[PDB]
RNA sequence: GAGCUACCUAAAAACAAUUUUAUGAAUCAACUCGUCUAUGUGGCAAAAUAGUGAGAAGAUUUUUAGGUAGAGGUGAAAAGCCU
């Protein structure tokens, strides 16, 4: 009976889990794009889309800089966080994170893999599913219908 | 006016740079130490080959 | 709790066949339009997938050597250009890295 | 491939008609839904007089929550608080065809999305008009108290001062031992006792050589339907349709229950003072207040209760 | 701005819509018998009619040491002690027979809740029954009494060293010695306060409820 | 809620309950269908290697919204015949002894304090 | 067959801190032992683990080499130990 418990039991413990999940958002707010098992990359995406906001909030602010302080072990990537990343991110009210699912890992594990990222990054765009155009023949009499109910009143 | 921590290592990880600051750390002890019969003391005490 | 009686090749072929243990066969693989690989509806290609983390890790092992050591990430923009290309006024004031190769066409 | 493949809804929708179909289906549920406002000017079936022996017709609600409800002697009782949404009769099965004894009527509620449901269920609605339900359940009615499919069910159906019985599905506790599923006493947990504190003593007696049909194990808990009998009914609320209950009812928040007026002997007829098919905005007699009251309860607004 | 407790929503997978039902009862209420401000660690007087008795109603006097509750379901605890006996009464904010509430001394403590005031000495629980009410000035923060209450012999109700409880209010070097601190430091769990899915924002629920509230009067 | 062996406090100024013979008298039965004791309820007392009849008029244990719960478990001595052993009660006394099914106004005409 | 174990011979070793009438004294580590409980019961183990406990400057513990052999040896006698 686990009804209602938002967090997945990760690690060695609680404070394990809260340990790993602060390694995996170091290494996504240095190098941006990160590979993790599927299950802990979707557990850290709510901590990294919180981050940012607490980034928002200003370089001046002591519960700011004590939260990126905790969060980020590496010591220099708290001027990113407030300096790079919280810049990038001020029209947005929300969906920093980018989240798909990568194949299945080749190691005789076999784990389910997922690649997150942070929007707007440097790197070479991933290869999203793009939907299809316009011109498909569903799309067009979708289009069609469209037309005429918009016309006609 | 805003207070960003000091960029160094950590003190306990298990890397190199972390290693090295726990090396100034010992030696500051050498430093601080007013006697140099203490100096000497904890200069020596670990013995290796 | 131990056997009482060996199991017979007949109960134990109707174990082992049951349709509840064998192989579901998956009706969500598709081939991909770009590469032409095959691929599942929901997850990314691998083929299209290995061309670019490759041509990431290049981009950041150029990143490392710059830097030169670790605790050195810069405080504003980074910016990735190919050789043929010039920083624009917009790119003033950014990291830069430079790549040997042209620029990969599905990249821009 | 020459093989079968999976295929949903928005498989081959553009990011343009992707929104584009999202507004079709829910202009056209606005649609139907707005076509059965008015029963009585669409042909209503024929009226009949309330007589002795008589069942209406039930609804379909959604469980709110709780709060907590005082009555004019200064009792607190706590109330579950049931909303009907979208509660439309759908079928009818005469007599003979259902059950010798009486007939029956499902009723649905609770409008759902078109897009990951079977075809025969959508097809099941078009010819009636109606977006899809939720859930379907079974009344049984007596002939003078037949309603015709497609007529919108409200909560004033149900008045304050009622006796109501609520089903729902419990809440779903999965696999679970003897001590928690059926209250087993457990063993002691020290003084020696070697890995057993929560198991089953003995299954049954050595001499049947075998245990017996129905012996109480481990197992799935919880997730089965069960009803509560003889609930007053409080308060409804005419505005947004909200039914308050005595008591609890099975189920999770959010969840749909079945509500019918109560089959107790005590309260063995008292449709007769009810609206006997059920309650029709469409003629509106008298528009109903907003909130409507038992006459026990001690309304918010009045003045405090002295025990004078 | 103070918005009492009550009307902020709890989290969970409720509908809006059963607050908003509950709320419109508790407004109309509050037109009937007004609901002063106060905080835990605030003298009330609270009076309320009797069943028992016919037309005769009763007042109790305390401090406030909890505040429970969300909705029409609101529940308040103050604490006295009369006669040498201790006594707390939880009491429903809107239970339709209390008469009146009055905030003799209103003021604010260094924690929001006061069970330790079971294990601490009678002092800091007894309060004068007969006391009048202390003025109050609107252009000002409410008062927040530093006091640190002493504690009696160790075996206490709950182990109130423990970090879980967070007292603030306690003098604990006059009950412990260096070492017990220390040792309860061991049930610290330090990374409570650094995760961020913990946290409940009601800033903006908060915000769009004092409107509403305004609104409707 | 009083129990068997539970210790209990003599809210009296009976002489059995006096701080002499400091050991707190012990429950030795409650006088209920199940064994719980809540305020009104009889039990039945070791003291000073005697049984006697009380009355639980207080307890520490939470009961419902607007009702006291007290610091201690209290108690009045009671005779076989009922009557209350001791002349006069200075505690407060819960005022919920009034309706609830029982004899109890012999006690409520001993006590000053209702709360 | 005494590289285990029992006892002995020779040559060696270890014992912090704290108190004390100055020691087969006290408190308690290292170290030695193995009280009680749970786990384990083809186990990590053909006797262990985890706690809890006993002694801990002595009739103490420990290391190296030698000695006593079955009608026997050794034994602060458990008819215990001698691969
Ligand atoms: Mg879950
Ligand atoms: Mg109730
Ligand atoms: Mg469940
Ligand atoms: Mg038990
Ligand atoms: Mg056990
Ligand atoms: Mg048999
Ligand atoms: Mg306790
Ligand atoms: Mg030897
Ligand atoms: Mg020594
Ligand atoms: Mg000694
Ligand atoms: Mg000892
Ligand atoms: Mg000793
Ligand atoms: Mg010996
Ligand atoms: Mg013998
Ligand atoms: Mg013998
Ligand atoms: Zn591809």
């Amino acid at each position: 009976i686990s009804h209602g418990r938002v967090y997945r039991r990760l690690g060695l413990g609680p404070e394990s889990r809260i340990h790993l999940l602060r390694n995996l958002l170091t290494g996504l707010v240095r190098h941006e794009r990160i590979e993790a098992t599927w299950a802990r990359a979707d557990e850290m995406r709510g901590y990294a889309e919180k981050l940012i906001d607490y980034g928002k909030l200003g370089d001046t602010n002591e519960r700011a800089m004590r939260m990126a302080d905790f969060w980020l072990t590496e010591k220099d990537l708290i001027p990113k966080l407030f300096k790079v990343l919280a810049p990038r991110f001020q029209g947005q009210n929300g969906n920093y994170t980018r989240m798909l699912q990568i194949p299945n890992r080749k190691e005789q594990d076999r784990a389910k893999m997922a690649v997150i990222e942070y929007k707007g990054n440097y790197l070479p765009p991933l290869p999203l599913p793009h939907r299809d155009s316009n011109l498909t023949l569903l799309n067009q009499l979708l289009l069609g219908l469209q037309q005429d109910l918009h016309h006609n009143q | 006016v805003a207070r960003y921590p000091p960029i160094v290592a950590s003190m306990t990880a298990d890397s190199k740079a972390a290693r090295q600051r726990r090396v100034q750390r010992w030696q500051a002890t050498v430093h601080a130490a007013p006697s140099v019969d203490e100096k000497i003391r904890i200069l020596t005490k670990m013995q290796f080959k | 709790a131990a056997p009482k009686n060996r199991r017979t090749i007949e109960v134990n072929r109707c174990r082992r066949r049951n349709p509840q243990k064998l192989i579901k066969i998956k009706n969500n693989i598709d081939i991909c339009p770009e590469c032409g690989h095959l691929k599942q509806k929901h997850v990314l290609c691998g083929y299209c997938y290995e061309k670019v983390r490759q041509e990431t890790t290049k981009i950041r092992q150029q990143i490392g050597a710059q830097e030169g050591g670790p605790f050195r990430a810069p405080s504003v923009e980074t910016m990735v250009l190919y050789t043929g290309e010039k920083p624009s006024e917009k790119d003033q004031g950014k990291r830069i890295v430079e790549r040997n190769i042209k620029r990969p066409s599905w990249f821009t | 491939l020459h093989s079968k493949s999976s295929t949903w809804w928005d498989e081959h929708l553009s990011e343009e008609n992707l929104s584009f179909v999202k507004q079709l289906v829910s202009d056209e549920n606005k649609t139907q839904l707005t076509s059965k406002l008015n029963p009585l000017k669409d042909e209503p079936w024929p009226l009949h007089p309330w007589e002795p022996g008589s069942f209406r017709v039930g609804l379909i609600a959604l469980k709110l929550g709780m709060m907590p409800l005082w009555t004019k002697d200064g009792q607190k009782h706590a109330v579950t608080l049931l909303q009907v949404q979208d509660c439309h009769v759908l079928k009818y099965t005469p007599k003979e065809d259902h059950n010798g004894k009486i007939a029956a009527l499902t009723v649905g509620g609770k409008t759902v999305s078109r897009f990951y449901k079977p075809d025969s269920r959508l097809e099941f609605y078009r010819d009636l008009g109606l977006p899809p339900k939720q859930i379907h359940k079974i009344f049984h009615v007596t002939d003078n108290a037949v309603i015709k499919p497609g007529t919108p069910l409200y909560a004033a159906h149900f008045r304050p001062g009622q006796y109501v019985d609520v089903t729902a599905k419990t809440i779903g506790k999965g696999f679970q031992g003897v001590m928690k599923r059926w209250g087993f006493k457990g063993q002691p947990a020290s003084h020696g006792q070697t890995k057993t504190h929560r198991r089953p003593g003995a299954i049954s007696t050595g001499d049947i050589a075998r245990v017996w049909p129905g012996t109480k194990m481990p197992g799935r808990m919880g997730n089965q339907n069960r009803t509560v009998y003889g609930l007053k009914v409080w308060r409804v609320n005419t505005k947004h349709n909200i039914i308050y209950v005595n008591g609890s009812v099975p189920g999770h928040k959010n969840c749909l229950v079945k509500i019918k007026d109560s089959t107790l002997p005590a309260y063995k007829d008292s449709c007769k003072n009810l609206p006997f098919p059920t309650y029709f905005p469409d003629g509106d007699e008298e528009e109903l207040p907003e909130d409507l009251f038992d006459e026990s309860v001690w309304q918010p607004s009045e003045p405090s209760i002295t025990f004078a | 701005r103070f918005l009492s407790p009550e009307f902020i929503p709890p989290r969970g997978r409720t509908n809006p819509l059963k607050f908003k039902i509950e709320r419109k009862d508790m407004l109309d209420r509050r037109k009937v018998l007004p609901i002063p401000e106060f905080y835990v660690g605030s003298i009330l007087r609270v009076t309320t009619a009797d069943p028992y008795a016919s037309g005769k109603t009763s007042q109790f006097l305390g401090i406030c040491i909890k505040r429970s509750g969300n909705g029409l379901g609101a529940t308040f605890t103050l604490r006295n002690t009369i006669e040498g006996q201790g006594v707390e009464i939880c009491f429903e904010l809107y239970n339709p027979r209390i008469q009146e509430i009055q905030v003799v001394k209103l003021e604010k403590r260094l924690d929001d809740n006061l069970l330790y005031l079971r294990d601490a000495l009678p002092e800091y629980s007894t309060f004068d029954v007969n006391m009048k009410p202390v003025p109050q000035e609107a252009c000002q923060e409410v008062p927040v009494n530093k006091l640190k209450v002493k504690m009696k012999p160790k075996p206490w109700s709950k182990r109130w060293e423990r970090p879980n409880f967070n007292i603030k209010g306690i003098r604990f070097d006059l009950a412990l010695t260096e070492e017990q601190m220390k040792e309860a430091q061991k049930w610290n769990k330090p990374w409570i306060e650094f995760d961020m899915m913990r946290e409940y924002d009601t800033s903006k629920i908060e915000a769009a409820l004092w409107e509403e509230i305004e609104a409707s009067k | 809620a009083v129990q068997k062996m539970t210790r209990v406090r003599v809210v009296d100024n009976s002489a059995l309950g006096s701080t002499p013979y400091h050991r707190p008298p012990r429950c030795i039965h409650v006088y209920n269908k199940s064994g719980v004791g809540k305020v009104g309820d009889q039990i039945l007392l070791a003291i000073r290697g005697q049984k006697k009849k009380a009355l639980i008029v207080g307890h520490r244990m939470p009961g419902s919204r607007m009702t006291p719960k007290f610091d201690s478990n209290n108690v009045v001595l009671i005779e076989d015949n009922g009557n209350p052993v001791g002349t006069r009660i200075k505690i407060p006394i819960p005022t919920s002894l009034r309706r609830r099914e029982g004899e109890y106004s012999k006690v409520l005409a001993i006590a000053q304090n209702f709360v």
